[PDB]
């Protein structure tokens, strides 16, 4: 999935550059790597009967 | 430290002061309590005259 | 600094002791349950928990 970005000029009233605003496209593939999970204790539940 | 390495210079080996042990962890604590996240004093630097 | 040698402290042996009453705490016993998974108690000890 490409993902569209634009930079701009701000606070310094701009001249004519031809190019106030940029244009910046991200291309980004998924990655995978192996899981590992592990189990500590924590706060229980109130189990009220 | 140093009083009591001076000290030494008449008797020694007989000095005793605050307890032995301590415990509270047997996997999480609880935490509802201090912290201190800025820490620094003059002890801890290149000062100990 | 260097002056004398040896000496040194032998801590004073102390008892320890608690918050008076004959009930077990819910926090203790539920949170001990949380890192174990023994139907029975292993070391056949309640209180000294």
């Amino acid at each position: 999935f490409l993902l569209k970005y634009q930079i701009y000029g701000d606070i310094d009233r701009d001249p004519a550059f031809g190019e106030n605003t940029m244009t910046a496209e991200v291309p980004v593939v998924w990655d995978k790597c192996e899981v590992e999970v592990k189990l500590y204790a924590g706060p229980l539940q109130k189990l009220m009967s | 430290r140093e009083r009591e390495e001076w000290l030494e210079l008449v008797d020694k080996t007989v000095g005793v002061k605050g307890l032995k042990e301590v415990r509270s962890i047997d996997g999480i604590r609880r935490h509802l309590e201090e912290y201190g996240e800025r820490e620094g004093f003059a002890v801890v630097r290149t000062l100990l005259s | 600094p260097r002056s004398r040698t040896a000496h040194r402290v032998d801590m004073v042996r102390e008892c320890d002791f608690n918050p008076t009453m004959n009930l077990k705490a819910a926090g203790p016993k539920a949170r001990l349950r949380g890192s174990g998974v023994k139907s029975r108690r292993r070391v056949s000890e309640v209180p000294l928990a």
